[PDB]
């Protein structure tokens, strides 16, 4: 895939074709936008298609997107999430965001599909309710935990990592922690989920994720959340208006 | 394990890493040569 | 634990209101998941008739041949389905259309002059100046020509406006009217909207009785908050009534008094009909698709 | 008569060894039919785990997984639930044939 | 199909622009649903479309001169000579039947030339469709010696609205048809209405275009009180607000003062987190098709002397892989992909 | 300048040793970065 | 500075799906 | 007591195209420059 | 052009309701809001649709190539 | 029945081969080709 | 040309022609931007390729 | 303008057709 | 996915790779052939030994 002008290596990347029905237009996922600087204000791409396994190889090992997570300029990311899934995060890594158990598993297979080979234990693992008596509930920091634990391999432990967030600890009132991003064990125990940590943004949990797990579990996590917050934000709607 | 590997084409690299980003300064100034001017220079 | 006869304890069904064009009816303890299915196959899976393939002859007025083709596949034709059988796609036009599977409605209008004293009024200026829904002729073929004796092919609403024509101008076509399901287009959707909203839950955590019930009163559509006397507290008449506005929290004496929410368990379904089917049929069919979507997957091989 | 075999497909590379967990891929269906079906499914007491999800909406289909507890296969989690959603709707037509006359 | 907007200047009125109507009133909704509305693509209603919502027609019209003293080439069918099915789209004069369907290759007109003593077509040559409008013959620049050698052809391409157009509100809020959503899967109002528009919420932080915002709610309390709002630059004050005016007239008609809605998702069927911001806004249907320069290529025709992918889309003409991707090519250390 | 530096190149006698990512392209050479900066060979058992 | 004039006599034209403007 | 559209005197007009002076004025006036000028050219003062 | 068969929004026929429209506002003198209601437009969508309507269709008849003067 | 319409006095007047290509009724040069009855399919969508 | 007006409640006509004059100069240095990388990158990647 | 650039598919890097080929008129 | 390109049918009816016909593929191949140039997945040409 090409989208010029091609700036830097990163505008010019290996693509898995998935060919779609009654489509007359490239579909693109918002991944990409940054490493392309493509627009969706009318914007055009080439499509090459190599035609030998050595080419294939290279544009499946080498130039592929999963490999160009970070950029040679500075090491940081170009790949993350962009609008309504940054929003969609907010609200449902909140406190305030309550799960029944047929919303909870709901939220895990609609972004997670073990025929995919979205999974890494061939059976979709999920964790206890948070709350137990007197309705069982599951909190949205869960829905996370469900989503690492079903896509991070089985052999290797959780993910360690003490981030922070963009908005202030002020704005969620009096006495909260939800500023620090806190995974112990691979396992959201505290604060919410910004452009700053499933964005192209350094040393968040996507990246954190690329660190310790590969560039192929890091993908997996980006194509996950970027289901999870689509249907997240179809079931849960975000709008604006004069009251705001 | 972060060791560069050999064939790498770091003279591109380098050239993209600096082209690149050096179109976010095609803006004029807000005394001394700044901008693609002065990397030109 | 929930049982298939559990559910016919607590389910009930509520007719407001019953007109020949719309009905207004409540489904009570049944989940989101069911109302939205029928809701949805109300729109797009009950299958209707409209027009489909229109074949000119001659046009010669302004409105172009596409456009024209588009107004009458609008227009919602007064033919109940059944009697007509689905057309297959992939046997070529001679075998594809017959008396089963097609409806023929013919257009046949021709502008003329007329004298009269003169703004002046077109239907006195002109003659055949306007084209109506009702100037579609309906032409019974084939095996059966006695099946709609009883029942002749009439638009749903005559006085619909095709076309507006100017002495000279002619139209000349046949319109193939053909059975369809309204997830392929609009045109074959049987309903004018079928649509529910959720009964409107007004909690009062607080009696506010007095000038303040007056207040809280007025927040409410007229039929909705109901004040027993100054005391008394103040109750809830009608919370079916409610337009859910939430002009009750936007006052710093009632923001933290009550509570807006809603009956998640009942749902306020409104079927109007474009006029080929009973709102009533329209809802009965949508129960059917989705018992029948379910017993097709039942008797079906799970294949690899 | 001729059964058709593209509609109901049992994911291979998904289902367990033996027996309860299974992903299912329908044909010419979405959310109608799949919040439905997983709504049913999930009344089931065997039933541990079960939600739907649509692959892409330019493509037809309709994916449903069915995990349950022991004593109880994927299929006959599928069965049951398409089995109940008809009794199901069953009740809704008698109900609204009943209040029509009650009117 | 054309619509006077309910918000306007009065100057609208004052220069009669409703001779000539510009765009259409739409319900539009901001909000972030579907997840293929993003900062610059929104959401059309597919039953929207279905019914005629934005549809447009494109006229092209067409010289055919015989021109290029003596009179060698002549309008009509040269006898003896006829190749197969012409007499589908020309009538015996040689010029085409007034609504006939025509595609690339298809023959636009006929006539016959005595130097070559045979009988040739004009071809119709274009992507898109067309069907015959009006065809006019012009017989001028002579005073006794009358004959026809020119013609003037009038096509009509219609054009639906498809994924790619662009459409804009009268703030400035421009962007491309991402998908046409069918009204099941479109959330559906407590009045029973979905929006025939979908703007994203992300769009307004960036643009600041509070003029939009207004207008919804100016819309909306116009379209149930059955009166136009003015909506003229300056009329207002930081003491009489506009979100005020019309706020009050919300509320007086029965909705929500804030411009908001309670919206139902139309895939769960579950009510929504909170209330949607609703109204009607005058949309317009920008005339750029953008999806113009659409190719495909596996092997096409090349250049003798470089034997390489001839340029040309229509051509079936070759992608140029410049110095830049050559460059991006060397950057990945990927040899095979640049041979 | 392709003609001036090529009048050089053919003064001089140079031998264009194709060592260069420009010239290999020139020549239909495969690029000596990357992949292209090693030789892949077959391990056969029979002597 | 002249507010902008309110419309006379705005009355309520929205009520519920099975409601029309009976209540006065 | 609103700034309302003509519905009724529009309708009317589309029909009726007037036989005295031309509706909006202004449109004229945002050509006057360009017709006036031309108009200069022959009519007017001094030929 | 002329008037849309259906409401864009929900689906309501609309085409029938233009001509009777305007009577209602020259003959019986109402004001455009309830001349609508009259009509059976309680929807604000389909309450636009005839409200909003240009009727652009009179205006381009008045061009008629097969009639003299 | 072979038609062409005058563009000024809308008179349905066909001339053939040998003929000034300019109505019979009033001098005019345009000539506007009628529509005749031909089936032209269209899908009503 | 302090605007104390916001886009809430609006902004008065000289106000409005103010930040018209602002809101242009953007464009106009868009416009009049000689400077460009692409020379620039084309002269470093062919010596360095 | 941009629709221009949006169908063509460049040569090379640009041009240096500005102030670059004026610093160019320069002879050692 | 992210690490995916939507391919509208039309594209995927004219791009071709060329397979080599084996014993692990002769299955996959023989259907493309029978589905044509037209019936995705499909097969425009075959080229002989
Ligand atoms: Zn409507
Ligand atoms: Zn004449």
């Amino acid at each position: 895939m090409n989208r010029q002008p091609t700036l830097h290596k990163a505008s010019m990347m290996g693509h898995k074709v998935r060919v779609l029905p009654n489509e007359k237009t490239l579909r693109l996922h918002y991944a990409n936008t940054g490493a392309y600087n493509a627009d969706f204000d009318g914007d055009e791409m080439n499509m090459h298609f190599p035609q030998n396994e050595n080419a294939r190889a290279e544009a499946l090992n080498l130039a592929n997107t999963d490999s160009q997570y970070l950029t040679p300029t500075s090491g940081s990311p170009v790949r993350g999430l962009i609008q309504d899934h940054i929003s969609a995060g907010v609200w449902l890594t909140s406190k305030d965001s309550f799960f029944t158990r047929e919303q909870y598993q709901q939220y895990i297979y609609g972004c997670i599909r073990p025929e995919d080979g979205h999974t890494t234990r061939s059976k979709i693992v999920t964790l206890p309710p948070t709350i137990f008596k007197p309705y069982p509930l599951w909190t949205g920091k869960q829905i996370i935990t469900t989503v690492l634990l079903n896509v991070t391999p089985p052999d290797m432990p959780g993910i360690n990592l003490i981030s922070k967030n963009k908005i202030k600890n002020e704005y969620w009132g009096k006495g909260s922690l939800e500023n620090e991003v806190l995974f112990k064990d691979g396992a959201l125990l505290c604060g919410i989920l910004d452009k700053s940590q499933y964005g192209a943004s350094k040393y968040g949990i996507v990246h954190s994720l690329h660190e310790v797990y590969g560039p192929e579990v890091a993908a997996k996590v980006l194509s996950v959340l970027g289901r999870l917050f689509t249907n997240y934000i179809t079931a849960t709607a975000f709008t604006c208006g004069m009251d705001d | 394990r972060s060791l560069i590997n050999p064939g790498e084409a770091v003279g591109i690299i380098a050239s993209q890493s600096v082209g690149e980003p050096s179109t976010q300064m095609t803006l004029n100034t807000f005394n001394v040569t700044l901008g693609i001017p002065r990397l030109r220079e | 634990e929930w049982n298939v006869e559990k559910f016919k304890k607590d389910f009930e069904v509520n007719i407001s209101s019953l007109d020949a064009r719309e009905a207004n009816f409540d489904l009570i303890n049944i989940d989101t998941s069911i109302a939205n299915a029928f809701r949805r196959i109300m729109i797009s899976e009950v299958p209707s008739v409209a027009a489909e393939y229109v074949y000119f002859f001659n046009n010669t007025s302004v409105i172009q041949d596409e456009v024209l083709a588009h107004r009458i596949g609008l227009v919602p034709l007064k033919v109940d389905p059944d009697m007509l059988t689905w057309v297959d796609s992939n046997l070529p036009d001679d075998e594809k259309f017959t008396d089963e599977n097609t409806i023929v409605l013919s257009l046949n209008v021709k502008c003329t002059r007329n004298p009269d004293a003169p703004s002046t009024d077109p239907k006195e200026l002109y003659n055949n100046a306007h084209v109506y829904a009702r100037d579609l002729k309906f032409e019974p073929q084939g095996r059966q020509s006695t099946t709609f004796a009883d029942c002749p092919v009439v638009p749903a609403d005559p006085d619909i406006l095709l076309a507006k024509l100017r002495p000279g101008q002619e139209i000349s076509l046949k319109a193939h009217c053909i059975l369809g399901i309204g997830g392929d287009h609009a045109k074959f959707s049987p309903v004018s909207t079928a649509s529910y909203r959720l009964l409107p839950q007004i909690n009062i955590l607080q009696p506010i009785k007095g000038e303040s019930a007056r207040r809280f009163q007025k927040c409410f559509p007229p039929g909705v908050i109901g004040i027993d006397e100054g005391s008394d507290e103040a109750y809830v008449k009608d919370a079916r009534k409610d337009t859910v506005s939430r002009e009750v929290l936007r006052y710093e004496e009632f923001a933290d008094k009550v509570k807006l929410g809603r009956v998640r368990n009942h749902f306020i379904f409104n079927v109007e009909s474009a006029g080929a089917m009973t709102p009533e049929e329209i809802f009965f069919k949508s129960v059917r698709i989705l018992k029948n979507k379910a017993e097709y997957l039942k008797n079906c091989p799970i294949t690899q | 008569e001729e059964p058709d075999r593209e509609k109901i497909k049992l994911l291979t590379q998904a289902t367990s060894e033996d027996g309860t967990s299974a992903s299912f891929q329908i044909v010419e269906e979405d959310h109608t039919l799949g919040n439905a079906l997983r709504y049913v499914i999930m009344k089931n007491p065997d039933v541990e785990f079960c939600g739907y999800s649509i692959p892409h909406p330019s493509e037809n289909l309709l994916n449903i997984r069915i995990q349950t507890y022991g004593e109880t296969t994927a299929v006959d989690a599928l069965q049951k639930g398409l089995k109940d959603l008809m009794d199901l709707c069953d009740v809704v037509e008698s109900k609204f044939t009943e209040k029509i006359k009650s009117m | 199909t054309g619509q006077t907007p309910i918000v306007k200047a009065n100057l609208y009125d004052d220069y009669g622009m409703d001779n000539f109507p510009n765009g259409f009133n739409a319900v539009v909704a901001v909000i972030s649903y579907t997840g293929y509305d993003m900062d610059d693509a929104m959401i059309i209603n597919k039953s929207a479309d279905e019914r005629g919502f934005g549809y447009g027609t494109m006229y092209k019209t067409e010289k055919v001169d015989l021109a290029l003293d003596p009179i060698t080439q002549h309008f009509g069918f040269g006898n003896d000579e006829w190749p197969k099915e012409w007499l589908e789209k020309l009538d015996e004069d040689g010029l085409p039947y007034i609504g006939t369907y025509v595609e690339e290759g298809d023959p636009i007109c006929a006539y016959f030339d005595d130097t070559l003593n045979k009988t040739k077509i004009k071809t119709y040559h274009s992507s898109e469709p067309a069907y015959i409008e009006e065809v006019n013959l012009i017989g001028d620049e002579s005073n006794k010696f009358q004959e026809l050698q020119t013609v003037s052809i009038k096509y009509r391409i219609r054009r639906t609205p498809q994924i790619g157009d662009k459409f804009s509100s009268r703030h400035g809020q421009k962007g491309v048809c991402s998908r046409k959503w069918p009204t099941i899967d479109m959330p559906f109002s407590e009045t029973g209405i979905q929006p025939d528009i979908i703007i994203n919420p992300h769009a307004f932080p960036s643009r600041m275009t509070i003029g939009m915002f207004v207008e919804s709610l100016a819309g909306k309390a116009g379209a149930l009180h059955g009166i136009a709002q003015d909506s003229t630059p300056w009329i207002f004050n930081e003491d009489d607000t506009p979100a005020d005016y019309f706020g009050e007239q919300l509320a007086k008609a029965g909705y929500n003062y804030h411009g908001n809605e309670p919206m139902y998702s139309g895939a769960t069927g579950e009510e929504l987190r909170a209330d949607i911001y609703v109204g009607v806004v005058y949309y317009q249907r920008l005339r750029h098709m953008v999806n113009d320069k659409f190719q495909v290529r596996s092997t096409g025709p090349v250049n003798s002397l470089t034997m390489q992918p001839v340029k040309g889309r229509k051509r079936h003409g070759g992608i140029r892989v410049g110095e830049m991707e050559r460059d991006a090519l060397i950057g990945h250390g990927t040899s095979f992909l640049l041979q | 300048t392709t003609c001036q530096f090529l009048t050089k190149a053919v003064l001089d006698n140079e031998r264009e040793q194709l060592d260069s990512p420009s010239a290999r392209i020139v020549v239909g050479k495969l690029n000596n970065v990357g992949t292209g900066s090693f030789d892949v060979l077959a391990k056969v058992p029979n002597a | 500075r002249k507010d902008v004039p309110k419309v006379e006599g705005l009355k309520l034209e929205h009520f519920a799906t099975g409601y029309d403007a009976e209540d006065f | 007591r609103t700034a309302d559209f003509r519905t009724l005197e529009r309708e009317s007009r589309f029909i009726n195209p007037p036989k005295d002076k031309s509706a909006f004025p202004l449109l004229q006036e945002a050509v006057q420059p360009h017709i006036g000028s031309f108009n200069a050219l022959t009519e007017g003062p001094d030929g | 052009m002329i008037v849309p068969v259906r409401c864009f929004s929900c689906g309501k026929v609309v085409g029938d309701k233009w001509e009777s429209y305007l009577n209602l506002l020259q003959e019986d003198e109402l004001d455009e809001g309830t001349a609508l209601s009259r009509l059976g437009l309680k929807r604000y969508c389909c309450r636009r649709m005839i409200l909003t309507h240009v009727d652009l269709i009179e205006k381009f008849l008045r061009y008629n190539p097969l009639e003299k003067r | 029945t072979l038609k062409y319409i005058c563009a000024e006095c809308s008179s349905k007047l066909s001339l053939s081969r040998t003929d000034a290509v300019r109505c019979k009724d009033c001098g005019h040069r345009i000539l506007l080709k009628a529509r005749t009855k031909r089936l032209v399919q269209f899908e009503a969508r | 040309g302090y605007v104390k007006g916001r886009f809430y409640s609006g902004i008065k006509p000289q106000e409005y022609y103010f930040h018209c004059m602002a809101g242009r100069e953007g464009l106009i240095d868009t416009a009049v931007k000689t400077s460009r990388s692409g020379y620039l990158q084309r002269c470093l990647t062919k010596q360095l390729e | 303008e941009q629709s221009h650039k949006k169908t063509k598919q460049a040569v090379s890097y640009d041009e240096p057709d500005e102030d670059e080929i004026e610093t160019m008129r320069e002879a050692e | 996915e992210t690490n995916e390109i939507g391919v509208p049918p039309v594209f995927a009816v004219k791009l071709t790779y060329p397979e080599p016909v084996t014993a692990y593929n002769i299955a996959e191949l023989r259907q493309a052939v029978i589905n044509g140039p037209d019936k995705w997945p499909g097969a425009t040409q075959i080229q002989n030994e």
